[PDB]
Parts: structure tokens; sequence; C-alpha cells
């Protein structure tokens, strides 16, 4: 006897068995039986102060002139004030540069997470080798200030012969892992679940802004990893090449039956 | 350099004959309009807009919470 | 035979890598002396 | 020599063909393009030999 949470939302039902034989096709026809109206004057038009349209005549010039021009993240606005008391004499020091701060002070929270999943840790390593008292604890100079980043007792830890400071680093695994939370059966579940809500609105631009921030296939990418294509032509090319998802940034589930799901098979 | 799709073109409305799109005419005006604004700004609109990404590219602000 | 799939083996006598023939042309043979 | 005659391509908007207003569909049993139910009635009620005039006409 198998089951499932109720669900809320406003599927599409089949009408006969008898009619779609072999090739058929699902559809992602979710949706919430919770609306919510808008017209296409507020959704679309001019009701937005980000959408740049016609009435909207404010939303270009304060898009423009507040993220570019009057900016103080832009490198032209940078390099003028760089040399002593001024505000960014620390950049030199930090190990970045005047495109790293400003990609770093426009995308997300998650963007810039993913660019940091593409960057190979070094200063580590720094504590590996140069880790001699004629070497006089040796930093880069254009990363001089990340301390905390070279000084880690994690790096040396990773590194030893026995594992008596790896086994205590994280020993919080250790413990969930012995205690069988992982194979115990899941008890509880939530009663309902729900798509999220979603505008009914009657334009054209109300879909295309629905399927391009509700699903947006940049993060989607930069989620799920890169495609079987996309490996070919980077494992059959004459030189190597990078991937905008290195690996699969999908955190590993930790239970292991039951993942990301709330569906309960019998057993 | 902000752009709008406003709809497509009456022109090729019934190219197909239920195509889902927003048959607008053609604007019956110059292509090339000239016009000047004069428009305030308030220096904390400058100071949030210096501090965080405001508006244009925060997607992950539709989890709501943190 | 297979396509891209780079084989380790370790036995009692040693352990040797065994790579496809189709991947000598490519960068993956620069590590294993053949290159591009 | 008399072959400078130039066919188009490009969506055609099409209308009515019992009346002269624009119709946006047509019907299955005689393919004529109709503005309403009024002009679907008179071309379901027709007499026979004159719904195929009505094509004659257009084409």
């Amino acid at each position: 006897d198998t089951s499932s949470p109720f669900f809320c939302g406003h599927f599409a039902e089949t009408g006969s068995f008898l009619r779609e034989g072999t090739n058929v096709a699902l559809g992602y026809s979710t949706r919430s039986l919770v609306e919510y109206r808008l017209p296409r004057l507020i959704w679309c038009d001019g009701g937005r102060l980000d959408k740049p349209g016609p009435g909207n005549l404010v939303a270009g010039f304060r898009s423009k002139y507040l993220n570019h021009m009057m900016n103080i993240w832009t490198p032209e606005n940078i390099r003028s004030s760089l040399e002593g008391i001024e505000n960014f004499t620390w950049l030199r020091f930090v190990d970045t540069s005047l495109q790293e701060a400003y990609r770093a002070s426009h995308t997300d929270v998650f963007a810039r997470a993913v660019d940091l999943a593409s960057k190979q840790n070094r200063l580590g390593h720094m504590q590996i080798v140069y880790d001699e008292p004629e070497d006089k604890k040796w930093t880069p100079v254009h990363a001089l200030f990340q301390i905390c980043e070279r000084e880690n007792p994690k790096a040396v830890a990773e590194i030893t012969t026995e594992g008596v400071l790896r086994d205590l680093m994280n020993i919080a695994r250790v413990k969930y892992r012995e205690l069988g939370l992982c194979r115990l059966e899941k008890a509880a579940r939530p009663r309902a679940s729900a798509p999220p809500i979603e505008v009914v609105c009657d334009s054209r631009s109300a879909v295309i802004e629905r399927e391009n921030i509700m699903f947006h296939p940049a993060m989607r990418k930069a989620l799920f990893g890169p495609t079987p294509s996309e490996i070919k032509e980077a494992s059959f090319g004459p030189r190597p090449v990078t991937l905008y998802p290195p690996r699969a940034l999908l955190p590993a589930p930790d239970h292991d039956k039951q993942r990301f799901t709330n569906i309960t098979v019998p057993s | 350099g902000a752009c709008k799709r406003v709809g497509r073109s009456d022109a090729y409305a019934t190219e197909f004959d239920l195509e889902a799109e927003e048959y607008v005419p053609i604007p019956k005006g110059e292509v090339h309009k000239k016009k000047e604004i004069v428009q305030d700004v308030t220096l904390h609109d400058l100071d949030v807009a210096n501090a965080r990404p405001q508006g244009g590219q925060d997607i992950i602000s539709m989890m709501g919470q943190l | 035979p297979d396509p891209m799939m780079i084989r380790w083996v370790n036995n009692k006598m040693g352990s040797v890598v065994a790579v496809p023939e189709e991947l000598l042309g490519t960068h993956a043979g620069v590590v294993f002396g053949a290159g591009p | 020599t008399n072959i400078e005659s130039a066919p188009s391509l490009a969506p055609m908007k099409h209308y009515c063909d019992v009346t002269g207003l624009p119709a946006p569909y047509l019907d299955p049993k005689t393919r004529l393009r109709y503005h309403n139910k009024e002009i679907f009635a008179m071309i379901r009620n027709l007499p026979q030999g004159m719904g195929e005039q009505f094509l004659e006409a257009r084409g």
C-alpha cells in the first residue's frame, strides 16, 4: 500500500486510458488553487518600479545612474580612491581585483556562491609547503590581509599521518551516522503540499517573467550540473576547458532512503 | 539601454490561427522620439543602491526569510 | 573499449592504468604522453 | 517575357466570403470564413450548389 501527502494544487486529469496509447508527453501542469489576479497595467505596463517600459520612465535612468554611474563599486570610482587614507586603501591587499569586487557587489548571494564554487584554495596549502623557521611565514603581498585564510588548523590536520585531529573536526557526522538516523524510517511528514502562488495576469510578458523567475534556467544549470553534450564537447576537445557548473552543486541529502521528496513506499 | 518587448505586430497576427501573443498595432508616430526629463534622486537611494544589490539582479530575494 | 572511461586496476603484482585509444588525441593524453 | 508576374509570401488577413466583414474562423463542412452566428445559420441552411460558388468567387 503506497501513499503520499495530500496535494492542494490544480493538476490536469487524464481523460481516458484507451486514447493516449504509447507515445505520450507529460506536461508540468501543477498550479495553485490559490490565485492572485492582477491587471496588465500593474503587473506588466507601469505598475512595477523595475520594468523600464513607457509610463515607467524613471526605471531606466534610475537603473543606470544608480548601478553604473554614481556607484562606489565601479572600477573607475575605485581607481581614484586607492592611494592612502582613502576608502579603498585595503583593496590591494585582499586577494581580489577590481573586476572581482565589481562582480561581487552586483550578483546575488547565489551567483556569488557559484563563483566561489570554481576557486581553488591555495592559502591553506601555504601552511603545508612553506612551513620552515627560515621561511619566516611567507604570504603573498596581494593576499596579505587574509590572515584567517592562512593560519588554519584544518589544512594542517588534513595532511597528518594519524587522523587524531580529523577524528575531532567532523565528529558530528560520525555520531550522526553511527546512531542510525539515516536508515531510520521517516516517521513524520507534512500533511499537505502546494506549489507557490502565481499571478494570473493575461499578457505574454507575465508568462515570460514567470518562466524566467520561478524557473530561471541559469540557477537550474548551476544547481543540477552540465549537459552530457557539454561533457562530450569538454572531454573530447584538444585543450582543457572549464564548465559553468564545475560539478553538480546539489547538496548531498542527509537521509538515504527518502531524499528531497515526501513520497512513502511500504516495506 | 533599457528594452521592453511590447508585443507581436498585427501584420504577423494571422500567421497561425491560435498563437498566444499580445497583438498590438504598429505605432503611428516617429521611430526616434527625443524628449528631455528632469528627475530627482535622494541620497538615501544612492546609499541603498550602493550598499546592497536592488531590484534588477536580486533574484534570491524570492525566498524571503533571511 | 569505453569512450571516455580510464581504467585503474591494482593487483598483487603492480597497478596499471589503461587508457582507451579514442582519448589519446584529446587533451587527456597530455599526462599519459600522447597529447594533441 | 510575360513571366515577370511575381507571387507573395506573407501572412494574409483572411476576411469573410459571405459578407465583407473581417472573419476569424471557418467551417469543417463547407470551409467558409464567417463573421457571426447569423452568417453561420445562413451558411448551414443554404440551398445546394452555392456553397461551392462562394469558393469559386474566392478562388
